[PDB]
């Protein structure tokens, strides 16, 4: 969080346009057919549900 | 290790399209002045796609 | 018998570029071919034994 310096008149409001913004999804019991490249990598899913 | 197959498994994985919490957290220099930011406790129920 | 691969067959040189991580190796009808070197990194497709 850096409270570090906080350089008033720049930053009053906090912040503007944005530092970063972390995502936290759930995962489920799904069924996945998951594609394999002959590489032996994934390129698509897809999900019953 | 699989090469041009198509393989379907039973596992936890993340529904596509669904709704993900954005969470934006940094310092919030206050109007009074107090810093504080978007911080709570986020359940793991099974997994998270951080 | 490498790292618990237990099976019968004749090893040959292959052409399977392993994705940098695995080491089963198995097919679509679940045959445990492609077995990576446990020591090395030299990949070793598995056939009948005639």
């Amino acid at each position: 969080l850096h409270r570090s310096y906080l350089t008033p008149g720049d930053s009053s409001s906090g912040w503007t346009a944005g530092a970063a913004a972390y995502y936290v999804g759930y995962l489920q019991p799904r069924t996945f057919l998951l594609k394999y490249n002959e590489n032996g990598t994934i390129t698509d899913a897809v999900d019953c549900a | 290790f699989r090469s041009s197959v198509l393989h379907s498994t039973q596992d936890l994985f993340l529904p596509f399209f669904s709704n993900v919490t954005w969470f934006h957290a940094i310092h919030v220099s206050g109007t009074n002045g107090t810093k504080r930011f978007d911080n709570p406790v986020l359940p793991f129920n099974d997994g998270v796609y951080f | 018998n490498f790292n618990g691969l237990t099976g019968t067959g004749v090893l040959t040189e292959s052409n399977k570029k392993f994705l940098p991580f695995q080491q089963f190796g198995r097919d679509i009808a679940d045959t445990t071919d492609a077995v990576r070197d446990p020591q090395t990194l030299e990949i070793l497709d598995i056939t009948p034994c005639s």
